[PDB]
């Protein structure tokens, strides 16, 4: 009985609500300029 | 036996005159329902819709009306197939019955209907499934379960199809085919 | 990506979308992630080969790759395959571009990265579950434990946004993803469950296979490496492998070689694998390395692949009722051992044994004191016969003692029932039965229980018994009323269990009373005589022969069976004795007959009012017998009926019908004595 | 559940319970039920706007099966012609 938001699913099975949620959230995340932001966490991998 | 022979003579009087054939043509294969634009002609009876009972509720009415006007002792009886049986009812099953009035044996009017526009008679190939089937009972119980009318109707109608199939199996001019089933008297006896 | 796809799924692929909530149109967040310090967006130059990686379902190269990855039972074995297959896609969606997926340094800036990794993570997860299914370690690994123990570098640091990733920085902690708190949609590959997955893996290990082994390492730039196999020094494409890397890379060397199977690739050229060992036939495998720059091509700096030949190495609860019919059905024909007809013959008509003159006898062992053992066994023989045929419980018993309006189902149901009847090869017919009309048997049995001598008990026990073979069968030669064919009717054993049960109850009784129960002092003669057929060499059950004797077979415990409860209806055994003791108060009056062999079987009806009745079981060619003791039948109710005092003196009149319609012939039996018991 | 519509003529559909065998992939039939569909040439076309139901509970119990237990349901279609075993005219039986 694992929480609903924490289930990783096949991308083809996602309902449009899942899609919109994901998109809005990811836009907010890329836009995020904090350490929690996309630039830093993407930067954990490639950098240097 | 009296009610039976009354029904037999009433229906026979109905059959010597060309009436029941004309009534069977309402349901049967000579298509009277064309259009609305089409043009394609369809058999008139309604079998896919939820108004399936209603339609047939009328048909039986019709025959019984015209039957009682022919002097029948009783309204068209129902034979309940829900109760398992090793043999078909005496009324329809045998080809000939003994006529107490004429003191001779005569053809049973409920045995077979004639289809005169095709120069044919109805026959019945009874599938062995038909006899001693206790399945129909539980089936009916599930029909009665249904609260909504359309659910009721679909289960009710499939269940209705069951016997149509199992009574006239293989012959084309029979109860098994929607086209010619109306011409067999057993038809209304089933449908009532 | 293992499933055939004509395009990237729209969540990843679509460029722009219109949110209706604002009148604004918005860029999809999942493509072209921005790189801040490089001032450039990421790029996907998609190589067409992606399509080609999956254009055939279960026939797909990627499918086979993943299956080969799952075959591995060691974590490193699995890991190498996993990372190379991961590299394949990494290359293929963003190939031939810096700032793309094919570039290791800048791939993380492209959101699809994460989606991709979700997939491979899932793959790992699936493997782990497979590992649990194969009883191999799952939450742990025996791979490099020098790394497993230390915390990982980017996440552990004090400068980490969330405390949770600081917490589980250690590889050991991250082994089970459930403890990390998330889960996947479902863990299955294509249409296959894990049982199916492992089944098919076992299927693939059953074929001889040919692998190419590649030791890979960090070449400081990403690359795509082609494998080509040439028999005639003419070279056609064998496979492809991909490696990730960048200017800023961490120098890496693999522990072992990535494998890729050439089995089908070889079979296409119709080159037999045993000939791969042959030096006469020559085969060269050449590698065509390609940089990401393009071509470039690089000089071949990676260790050449190695060929590996892998050789294949009442109160019943359904379905309690349900199991049995089939079992009875099962033995209806074994029919070799008996299968059931031989098992039937012994009580039945076909001749069991010989006098030394070898004359036919019916090896029936009634009429003697050793009467129970033979049967009680006989159930066994029969009982064993349903052996491992789902003979999941013992033959049931129906307590005829308890008054009953009708017969018991199992043996009544007309249709599709094994208990209705038996057949008789000897007569060409199934059995016929003709039933004939406080509980009588209760009174009759209870008396038997009253007795303490075994012999005294048997006479009543046998006579109470056969009263039913009389009434169940009636006037059919083929039936339970006759010795000849009774044993044939399924009804017979079931009646028995009960008869046997009664005996058992008695034993418990004795035992309660401290009298002998697994022994018996009268007569020492006869318990010792061995019993055929159970004696016979031709009885292919070891057990019965072992107890073929009399004196064995007393302790039914080593049978080994149990009755659900030895309680007569509604009575503890201790309760029962109280009952009998209670009955015993009132003085009674009995009549006792001498009964002795006669070929026919007959019923006998009493009189003084009705005093009757009792029945005797017998047939042609039966061993003759005479009881040592009298058979007692209480007739006190009769006297009260006539108001007599055992004082006024009376004529005890009897009658004795044959089972066949006639004919009440006269004794035969002599005269009945008439005796009085206080009190 | 059975989604029925107008066949060109009348026919019998029979219902079987397919229980996969352990190792490996396998099938199929144990007789669950039977129901009929009536029709004829030149009939007014129709499609049920809902599923017809057939209770298979007892047959599932007699196989020791469950709603959660692994199995599938297949119909076999036999026209009134006698012939034939007709193929896949209705969507595969749903499990409620």
């Amino acid at each position: 009985a694992i929480p609903l938001n924490r289930i990783r699913r096949n991308i083809n099975s996602l309902e449009s609500r899942d899609v919109q949620n994901l998109m809005s959230a990811l836009k907010r995340l890329k836009e995020d300029e904090s350490d929690f932001g996309f630039q830093t966490i993407a930067g954990y991998h490639g950098s240097l | 036996k009296e009610d039976m022979f009354s029904l037999r003579a009433a229906f026979k009087r109905m059959t010597d005159d060309g009436r029941y054939e004309e009534i069977a043509a309402f349901h049967g294969l000579p298509a009277q329902c064309p259009n609305a634009d089409g043009s394609n002609i369809h058999t008139c009876c309604l079998h896919g819709m939820p108004t399936f009972p209603h339609w047939h509720r009328l048909y039986l009415s019709l025959v019984e009306n015209e039957l009682l006007a022919r002097g029948s002792d009783v309204a068209v009886p129902y034979w309940d197939w829900i109760e398992p049986f090793d043999s078909l009812p005496g009324l329809i099953s045998d080809e000939t019955y003994k006529h107490p009035k004429t003191n001779e044996d005569i053809e049973n009017p409920f045995h077979h209907g004639k289809i005169s526009f095709a120069d044919a008679v109805t026959v019945r190939k009874p599938r062995d499934q038909l006899f001693n089937n206790r399945y129909l009972y539980e089936h009916a119980l599930f029909a009665f379960e249904h609260t909504d009318f359309c659910d009721f109707e679909v289960h009710f109608e499939v269940l209705h199809n069951s016997i149509h199939s199992w009574i006239g199996g293989p012959n084309p001019h029979s109860m098994s085919s929607l086209d010619f089933a109306a011409y067999d008297p057993i038809f209304f006896l089933h449908h009532s | 990506w293992t499933m055939p796809s004509d395009n990237l799924p729209s969540l990843l692929g679509d460029a722009d979308y219109y949110d209706a909530w604002t009148d604004s149109v918005i860029e999809n967040p999942f493509l072209r992630g921005h790189i801040k310090y490089e001032d450039t967006y990421t790029v996907r130059e998609i190589q067409p080969e992606l399509f080609a990686l999956a254009e055939g379902q279960k026939e797909s190269t990627l499918f086979k790759d993943v299956m080969l990855m799952f075959e591995q039972e060691d974590y490193c074995d699995f890991e190498v395959q996993a990372e190379v297959i991961h590299n394949s896609i990494h290359y293929l969606i963003g190939g031939h571009q810096k700032y793309a997926m094919s570039s290791l340094m800048f791939s993380s800036f492209d959101p699809i990265f994460y989606v991709h990794h979700s997939m491979v993570d899932r793959l790992w997860a699936i493997w782990q579950e497979l590992q649990k299914h194969r009883k191999l370690p799952h939450d742990k690994a025996y791979c490099a434990l020098d790394q497993m123990a230390f915390p990982m570098k980017p996440f552990i640091w004090e400068s980490n946004p969330n405390p949770t990733t600081r917490a589980v920085s250690t590889p050991s902690k991250l082994f089970d993803y459930k403890s990390l708190g998330y889960d996947y949609d479902h863990l299955n590959f294509h249409g296959m469950s894990i049982g199916q997955l492992e089944a098919l893996i076992q299927k693939q290990k059953k074929a001889d296979r040919v692998f190419a082994g590649f030791l890979l390492h960090g070449i400081k730039i990403s690359a795509d490496v082609h494998l080509k196999i040439c028999i005639e020094a003419d070279c056609q494409e064998a496979g492809v492998i991909f490696v990730l890397g960048g200017e800023t890379e961490m120098p890496w060397h693999f522990d072992r070689n990535y494998k890729m199977d050439i089995t089908d690739v070889l079979k296409k050229r119709n080159i037999p694998p045993e000939a791969l060992f042959e030096h006469d036939s020559k085969i060269r495998l050449e590698v065509e390395i390609k940089s990401v720059d393009g071509a470039v091509l690089d000089p071949n700096s990676l260790p050449k692949p190695s060929l590996i030949y892998a050789p294949a190495k009442n109160s019943l609860t359904p379905s309690e009722i349900e199991n049995l019919r089939n079992a009875l059905a099962a033995v209806q024909a074994d029919k070799t051992d008996a299968g059931y007809q031989k098992i039937a013959s012994f009580h039945g008509m076909p001749l069991s044994c010989q006098y030394p003159d070898g004359t036919a006898f019916a090896c029936c062992q009634h009429g003697m004191v050793t009467f129970p053992h033979w049967h009680r066994l006989y159930m066994k023989q029969m009982e064993d016969a349903l052996k491992a045929k789902g003979a999941k419980i013992g033959i049931p018993y129906w307590d005829w003692t308890t008054a009953f309006h009708s017969l018991p189902i199992l043996v009544t149901e007309p249709k599709n029932n094994p208990f209705h009847h038996g057949y008789i090869d000897v007569a060409d017919t199934k059995t016929t039965r003709d039933p004939r009309p406080q509980s009588f048997f209760y009174r009759q049995i209870a008396f038997a229980l009253e007795q303490r001598d075994f012999c005294d008990f048997e006479i009543q026990f046998e006579m109470g018994h056969n009263a039913i073979h009389s009434w169940v069968g009636g006037p059919s030669p083929y039936g339970m009323s006759t010795l000849h064919y009774t044993s044939y009717d399924p009804l017979f054993y079931v009646h028995h269990s009960n008869t046997d049960r009664i005996w058992a109850i008695w034993q418990a009784l004795q035992k309660y009373r401290g009298l002998p129960y697994n022994s018996a002092n009268c007569e020492i003669n006869k318990l010792k005589k061995p019993m055929m057929p159970f004696s016979s060499e031709d009885n292919p059950n070891e057990v019965t022969k072992a107890h073929s004797t009399g004196y064995k077979s007393f302790d039914y415990q080593q049978l080994n069976y149990e009755y659900d409860n030895l309680n007569f209806h509604g009575m503890t055994i201790p309760q029962l004795e109280v009952h009998l003791k209670k009955i015993q108060e009132k003085d009674r009056v009995f009549a006792g007959f001498l009964l002795r062999a006669i070929g026919q079987s007959a019923d006998v009806n009493f009189d003084v009012t009705f005093g009757g009745t009792f029945c005797v079981l017998g047939g042609d060619y039966e061993m003759p017998w005479a009881f040592d003791r009298l058979f007692l039948y209480d007739i006190s109710k009769s006297l009260v009926h006539l108001r007599l005092d055992a004082h006024d003196d009376f004529d005890i009149k009897v009658t004795i019908m044959g089972i066949d319609g006639k004919s009440l012939p006269p004794n035969l039996l002599p005269s009945p004595t008439i005796l009085f018991k206080p009190g | 559940g059975f989604w029925l519509s107008g066949i060109k003529a009348s026919a019998d559909v029979n219902i079987h319970i397919c229980v996969p065998i352990g190792v490996e992939h396998e099938d199929c039939d144990n007789y669950a039920g039977t129901f009929a569909v009536l029709g004829g040439e030149t009939e007014m076309p129709w499609a049920f706007d809902r599923l017809f139901r057939y209770e298979i509970s007892d047959e599932m119990k007699k196989l020791q099966l469950t709603e959660d237990s692994k199995f599938r349901l297949t119909t076999n279609i036999i026209a009134s012609n006698g012939s034939k075993v007709s193929n896949d005219i209705f969507p595969t039986p749903t499990v409620i």
